[PDB]
RNA sequence: GUGGGGUAACGGCCCACCAAGCCGAAGAUCGGUACGGGCCGUGAGAGCGGGAGCCCGGAGAUGGACACUGAGACACGGGUCCA
RNA sequence: AGUGGUGGCCACUAUUAUUGGGCCUAAAGCGGCCGUAGCCGGGCCCGUAAGUCCCUGGCGAAAUCCCACGGCUCAACCGUGGGGCUCGCUGGGGAUACUGCGGGCCUUGGGACCGGGAGAGGCCGGGGGUACCCCCGGGGUAGGGGUGAAAUCCUAUAAUCCCGGGGGGACCGCCAGUGGCGAAGGCGCCCGGCUGGAACGGGUCCGACGGUGAGCGCGGAAGGCCAGGGGAGCGAACCGGAUUAGAUACCCGGGUAGUCCUGGCUGUAAAGGAUGCGGGCUAGGUGUCGGGCGAGCUUCGAGCUCGCCCGGUGCCGUAGGGAAGCCGUUAAGCCCGCCGCCUGGGGAGUACGGCCGCAAGGCUGAAACUUAAAGGAAUUGGCGGGGGAGCACUACAAGGGGUGGAGCGUGCGGU
C-alpha cells in the first residue's frame, strides 16, 4: 500500500479509513475466487 | 570566542611540605601527584583545577 | 499438501553452477548452509525422536554475516538433504527434529579435507549410489522421463510391482507432492510451490542435468557428456535395484557416442566413494529401509 | 566537515559584509587564499590583508573597504581557453566589463583581465564584482 | 541541501538522474512509447473516410441547454465506430443515412471534445466529397 | 563525537601554539626516554604514559623535543617505544576497542534480551573495522589480517 | 593454448587435443525501437526534436536457397529449386 | 494571391531546471540507524606531468552557413576570395597554479585514554507499596446499582455497607515540570549485580583514519497471527435493558479474542518538528537541565545567590526570507557535500507481473478514459444545539385583561 495524504481532507468524500477497509474486501474477494 | 585558542591551564613549580622536592605539575591533573621521595599526595586531580596540597613556588605558563 | 514450499521457488537453480566451476555467493551460502546443518544434527543410533533427535530452530540459523536466512529456505535445503538420504528429518507440530544417517558422519569423516563444492558433490553422489528417492529420479531419467507425468507413472508401476516395500514411504510422499501440485506445475502458470519431484530434479540438476521452467513445467534435460561417467560409476558399484525401469534405447546410443568425459573428482576420491560404500552397503541399505521402508 | 577554503572564505567576507563589519578573520588560511587575496586587493577591492601564524592553520586578516558587492568561489574548476573566455563572464558579472574572475593558469593564480593580454587558459577559480 | 551532484566527476549520476525524472514527464511519456499512437482510432490520421450510420443529439453540458446534432460513423480504414459532431445551422438535414462521409478532429484542450459540448472528438468536413461549410453556406450541391 | 551522537559538544582541550620546548624545563632529552622506557617496562600505554609525564614531571608535550635520531621529526612516546623493542604491534587504540567488544560480547552472551548493549556493539566493530580498513590502507596491519571475534578472544 | 586444415589474405573461419575461460550492477542477456553521417526545424542561446527530400558510407531484387561464367556477382533487363 | 480548419515538431515553460525549479501548511524527505561500491574530502614541502593550459605538423571530403567582390535588372542562384562545426584523432615542444600518482612533514577534523559529576540508558535477581477483585468469619436490616429519566441487573439461602483473616492478577499515584535520558519507537516504586552512551576539564595517544550513501544489515508503538501458559480490571465480536419514525450507535447491564508471561512471525501509524544528514558565515535579549570556572552568602551539605564558557532544551526579536500563515543561530537566510522524492486533478495506490509472509497483509506499480480546476495562505460579511458583554415588550420574568365555546359584522382561503 502507498498513500497520498492528500486525499484525507473530508471535503466531499468518505473517510478515507473506511474506503482503505472496502478496497481491501474487494481485493480479499478477487484474489479468493482466482484462487 | 577569540582567533586563537590559548590554554587555560598552567603548571605548577612546587616544593612539598615534608621532604622539599622541587617538582612541576600540571594545572589539571588527571591522577593524584605523589611526589618522588616521600610520596606524599600533592595535587587532587577534581572536575576543574586539581587541589594543591603543598605549597606553590611560581607558576609557569 | 506435505511440503507446500512455497516463496523460494528459484533458489535451488544455484546448484547446475555446482557442475561447472562457477563460484558465487549463493552457492557458498548453500555450502555453509548445508555444513551447518549437518554438524547439528548428530547420529545417535516417537519416544526416539525429540530425545536423540535435534530439534531445529529457525531463527537461530545466521550466516557468517550476523544476517538470517529465509525460513523457506532452509526448510527447502533440509528437505533435499533428506530426499537424498543424508539427514533424517521428521515434522512435529511446529517443529522439524533432524538427525545425522549413517551415510553421513561416513562420507563427512572420509572427506573432511576437500573443498566445499568437492564435499557437496561427493555428498549428492553418495546419496545418489544408494538406493534412495533420487535414485529412482535418475533411473526414471535413465529412462527418459523429462517431465512429472513420466515419473508419476514409472512410481506408480514400482509400487503396484510388489517390491517397494524398501522405499514405500518416501514414495508415498513423492506422489503426495506430485499431488496438489500438479495443477501449480501443469494447469496454473503461476507455480509459486515447489514439489518434491522439483527438489529432486535440482540436485541432479547438480551433477548432469539442466532445467527449463515451462509455465510451471520442469522440463528436464540431461548431457551424456556427463552421464557417462557416473553411469560407469554406478555400474562399477551396483549396491542398488534397478526398480524394474530399463534405460531406453536412445540413452543407451547416446551415452555410447560421447567420448570419455573427465571422472568428476580425482581418482583417489573416486575410489575412496567406492570402497566406502562397497565396505557398508549392508549397513547404509537397511538404514534406508528404515528410514523410507516400512520394515 | 570542511570541504573546500576558498568558498567558504568567500562566503565568509561576502556575509560579513552585508552586515558592513571592518575586519573578518578567516580561519583556514592556505597558499591559493594568499595568491587569491593578492589579486582583487592589486585591484582595490580590499583594504590591507594580512597572514597570522595560528599554529595550526593560520588565520587571514582582511580589513573591508565596502566596495565588493558579491565575491564568491565558482565550485566546478570549469577548465575554460581563451577566445570563449566572454561566454563566462555573461554568467557571474553584471555588466561589459564590470568585476573580475580569478582563474589559476599554469603561471598562478591572477586576475582574468590581466589574462588576456597574457594569452594563457585555465580553470576558473572565483569572481567577485 | 545543495541541489546535486555537482561534482566535475559526477556526469553519469548527473545524467541518470535526468532521464530517470523526465520519465515523470507526461508528454514525453506520452510520445517516446508513442501510446498516442497505439490507442488512437484514427491511426495518426488528421482525416478519415468514414460511413455513416445514425443521427444522434446529446445534451449540452449545464448551465448550457439545448441540443447539439451530431451522428455515427463507422471508419471504412479499420472498422472503429465513433460519434462525430455535426456544425452548422440545420446541417442535420443535409446529413443523410449512409453517407461518404469525411471526418477529422475538433481542435479541443489537448485534442479533447470542444467547449460545451462532451466526449465528442471530431467533426465534418466533407460529405461525399463536398465541402460541407459551403453547404451551410448553400454555395455548392450534394451529388 | 559527531559520527554517530552527532552531538557537537568540544570537549576537547587546548596546546599553545609552542614550537621550541619550554626554558623553564630541566629534563634533557636524553631523560625523557629513560623515563618513558620506565614507566612502559612496568605496562602503561602511550595515552597514560603521557598523562603521567604532564601530571607528576610536568612536561607539556615530548612532540615539543625535536629527535636526536632525526632532525625533520618530531620525538614521539610510541616513537621512543619503537626505538627500543616497546612499540605494540597492535596500535593501542584499536586493542582497546578489540578487548571492549570482547567483554561486551560476553554481557550480551548473558543477556540476550538487550537491545540497546546490541546497537552498541553494532557501533564499535563498525569503528574497529573502519581502522583496521585505514591500518590495511596505510599497512601498518598484516593484508591478511582480518578480525575474527574467535581469534579476538585470543587476543 | 598446442598442432593442423581452407582462404587472395591473418583470424575457431574450420578440425583433433589441451585447459576453464569470456561477459555482467559503470546495465551483460533478453526485448522494444531504428540504416549511420554531412545535415535539417525551432530557439537569444544552454538546448529539444528529426535523419524522406542533395552527397558519402551500409544493405536489398516477392520470402527463401544455390551454383556456373567472369579481374570484379551468388549477378534488376544472366541461370537453377520450394512456396 | 493569398487566406481559413486540422494533425506532427520547437518556443512560450525556470511545466525537465548544467546554465536554472521545488519538497513545514499547495503533488513531493522513506519512522530510525549502520554500512559496501560510487561521489565529495584538512594544512605544508619535494617529485611526476595523466588531466589542465599555450605553441606547432598531419587530419575532419564535397554540399550547406557567414561576409566582400563580380555575372545574370536586381534578387534567389552561380563563381573568386576570407572564415565556422562532432571537428571528438594523432606527432612534437613549453609551463606546473589546481586535480591526479609517488615520498616526506603537522595537528585543527575524526578516532583513542584519564579525573570527578549528571540522566524514567538497557538486561537480570531480591524486597515492597497503594488500589482493585474473589473467598472465609463476625454485625446489619431492606436495599443496592445505574440514568435525562428509568429499565436490565445483584439482593432476604442476609445484598450494599463496617470490621477481622486467606488467595489472586495488574500497576508502581503525588513528587513530575515548559525536567532528564535515548538513534527512533520509547523509557519512572526501592535495593543489589552486569552492560551502553554522552557532557564537562585535560589533546595525554593515532595522524585526515572524514561526510554522504545506490545495493546490504539491524533493531523498531498499538493491533493481528502461531505454540504453551495465564486471565484482577477493562473490553473488539456477541447477548440483554433502554432511546428513537428507524438503533445495527451513542447510554446502561453482561460478555469471548485481546490486553499479561515464554518462544516466533507480522514491518505497520497524523512513527509529525508534516522540516534528510556534515561543515562554515550572519543583531541581540531572555530560564531552566548537565559539566567547568570566577566571586559573595554559607548553621559549611554546589547548601544558597550573581557573571562567564561549553552541550542540549523554549520564548521574544534586528536584518533577511517567504504568496502569506510564519521562520528568523536549535533557520524555512548565504555558500560548500551526497542520496530520496515531486512534474494539473481523478481513475489509483487500482490492474497485471515480481518478491516477501503461516494468514491477514507488506515492498514495487501502470495504462485506457474523463474533467477546469484540484489545491494553499489570507481579508470582509453570514451562521454556530461556541464563548463573553450589553439590551429589550411585534420576548419572557410578576401581575391584569382576553381569543379558541355561541351567534353576528367586516374582508380573506376554498365552491
Amino acid at each position: 500500500m502507498k498513500r497520498r495524504p492528500r486525499k484525507w481532507k473530508k471535503k466531499g468524500r468518505m473517510r478515507w479509513k473506511w474506503i482503505k477497509k472496502r478496497i481491501r474486501r474487494l481485493k480479499r474477494q478477487r484474489k479468493k475466487e482466482r484462487g | 570566542k577569540p582567533i586563537i585558542p590559548m590554554p587555560r591551564s598552567r603548571f605548577l613549580r612546587v616544593k612539598c611540605i615534608d621532604c622539599g622536592n622541587e617538582q612541576i605539575v600540571f594545572s589539571h591533573p588527571a591522577t593524584k601527584v605523589r611526589c618522588l621521595i616521600c610520596g606524599a599526595t600533592l595535587v587532587e586531580p577534581t572536575g576543574g583545577k586539581g587541589i594543591v596540597k603543598a605549597k606553590i613556588l611560581e607558576v609557569l605558563e | 499438501k506435505v511440503v507446500g514450499i512455497k516463496g523460494s521457488v528459484s533458489y535451488l537453480q544455484a546448484l547446475k553452477y555446482l557442475k561447472t566451476k562457477k563460484v558465487t555467493k549463493r552457492l557458498k551460502e548453500i555450502e555453509k548452509l548445508v555444513d551447518t546443518l549437518i554438524t547439528l544434527a548428530p547420529y545417535a543410533p516417537i519416544e526416539t525422536i525429540r530425545k536423540n533427535y535435534a530439534k531445529i530452530s529457525f531463527n537461530k540459523i545466521k550466516t557468517v554475516s550476523r544476517s538470517k536466512i529465509g525460513s523457506p529456505r532452509i526448510k527447502s535445503i533440509m528437505l533435499l538433504l533428506w530426499n537424498f538420504g543424508l539427514l533424517d528429518v521428521k515434522i512435529i507440530e511446529n517443529s522439524w527434529y533432524v538427525r545425522k544417517t549413517k551415510l553421513a558422519s561416513l562420507l563427512e569423516e572420509n572427506f573432511k579435507d576437500l573443498s566445499p563444492s568437492e564435499k557437496l558433490k561427493v555428498y549428492l553422489l553418495g546419496g545418489l549410489l544408494v538406493d534412495t528417492p533420487a535414485r529412482f529420479v535418475y533411473r526414471c531419467t535413465l529412462n527418459g522421463v523429462e517431465d512429472y507425468k513420466g515419473v508419476k507413472k514409472a512410481i506408480l508401476g514400482y509400487l503396484s510391482d510388489q517390491r517397494s516395500n524398501s522405499l514405500i514411504i518416501g514414495l508415498s510422499n513423492m506422489l503426495e507432492s506430485i499431488k496438489f501440485i500438479e495443477e501449480a506445475q501443469a494447469y496454473s502458470g503461476k507455480k509459486e510451490y515447489i514439489g518434491l519431484v522439483d527438489v529432486a530434479f535440482y540436485g541432479l540438476s547438480g551433477l548432469y542435468l539442466d532445467v527449463k521452467r515451462e509455465s510451471g513445467k520442469l522440463t528436464v534435460k540431461p548431457n551424456f557428456r556427463e552421464l557417462r561417467a557416473l553411469y560407469e560409476i554406478d555400474k562399477s558399484v551396483a549396491t542398488g535395484s534397478d526398480y524394474g525401469l530399463s534405460i531406453s534405447k536412445e540413452i543407451l546410443e547416446n551415452l555410447a557416442n560421447t567420448k570419455r568425459r573427465k571422472t568428476i573428482f580425482s581418482e583417489e576420491v573416486q575410489e575412496l566413494l567406492v570402497n566406502v560404500i562397497k565396505e557398508n552397503a549392508i549397513s547404509i541399505s537397511q538404514d534406508l529401509q528404515n528410514m523410507y521402508g516400512i520394515i | 566537515t570542511l570541504l573546500d577554503p576558498l568558498a567558504n572564505a568567500l562566503s565568509h567576507i561576502t556575509n560579513s559584509e552585508r552586515v558592513g563589519k571592518r575586519e573578518v578573520y578567516i580561519k583556514p588560511a592556505s597558499k591559493l587564499i594568499g595568491e587569491v587575496l593578492r589579486v582583487m586587493q592589486k585591484y582595490g577591492y580590499i583594504g590591507e590583508f594580512e597572514f597570522i601564524d595560528d599554529g595550526r592553520a593560520g588565520v587571514y586578516r582582511v580589513q573591508l573597504l565596502g566596495r565588493i558587492n558579491k565575491a564568491g568561489a565558482i565550485k566546478p574548476r570549469f577548465p575554460v581557453k581563451v577566445s570563449e573566455f566572454e561566454k563566462w563572464e555573461k554568467r557571474f558579472l553584471p555588466a561589459f566589463e564590470f568585476g573580475i574572475l580569478i582563474v589559476s593558469t599554469s603561471q598562478g593564480v591572477m586576475s582574468h583581465k590581466e589574462a588576456i593580454e597574457k594569452g594563457i587558459g585555465g580553470r576558473l577559480i572565483a569572481y567577485v564584482y | 541541501g545543495k541541489k546535486a551532484p555537482n561534482g566535475e566527476f559526477a556526469g553519469r549520476k548527473l545524467k541518470l538522474k535526468r532521464k530517470k525524472f523526465r520519465w515523470s514527464d507526461i508528454r514525453y511519456k506520452r510520445r517516446v512509447l508513442r501510446l498516442k499512437e497505439k490507442s488512437d482510432p484514427l491511426e495518426g490520421a488528421p482525416q478519415a473516410r468514414g460511413i455513416v450510420l445514425e443521427k444522434i443529439a446529446v445534451e449540452a453540458k449545464q448551465p448550457n441547454s439545448g441540443m447539439r446534432k451530431a451522428v455515427r460513423v463507422q471508419l471504412i480504414k479499420n472498422g472503429k465506430v465513433v460519434t462525430a459532431f455535426c456544425p452548422g445551422d440545420g446541417a442535420i438535414k443535409f446529413i443523410d443515412e449512409h453517407d461518404e462521409v469525411i471526418i477529422e478532429g475538433i481542435g479541443g484542450p489537448k485534442g479533447g471534445s470542444m467547449g460545451d459540448i462532451p466526449g465528442i472528438r471530431y467533426k465534418v468536413v466533407k460529405v461525399n466529397r463536398v465541402s460541407l461549410k459551403e453547404l451551410v453556406k448553400g454555395r455548392k450541391e450534394k451529388p | 563525537a559527531r559520527m554517530h551522537a552527532r552531538k557537537r559538544g568540544k570537549s576537547g582541550s587546548k596546546r599553545p601554539p609552542r614550537t621550541a620546548p619550554p626554558i623553564w624545563v630541566e629534563y634533557t632529552v636524553e631523560e625523557i626516554e629513560n623515563l618513558v622506557v620506565k614507566l612502559r617496562k612496568e605496562g602503561y600505554s602511550t595515552a597514560m604514559i603521557g598523562t603521567i609525564l604532564r601530571d607528576q614531571y610536568g612536561i607539556p608535550s615530548v612532540k615539543l623535543f625535536k629527535d636526536p635520531d632525526n632532525p625533520n621529526r618530531n620525538l614521539t612516546i610510541t616513537r621512543i617505544l619503537e626505538k627500543h623493542g616497546l612499540a605494540p604491534e597492535i596500535p593501542e587504540d584499536l586493542m582497546f576497542l578489540i578487548r571492549r567488544a570482547v567483554n561486551l560480547r560476553k554481557h550480551l552472551e548473558q543477556h540476550p534480551k538487550d537491545l540497546h548493549s546490541m546497537r552498541g556493539l553494532q557501533l564499535i566493530e563498525s569503528k574497529i573495522r573502519r581502522l583496521v580498513k585505514y591500518y590495511k590502507r596505510k599497512g601498518k596491519l598484516p593484508k591478511n589480517w582480518r578480525y575474527d571475534p574467535e581469534t579476538a578472544k585470543l587476543l
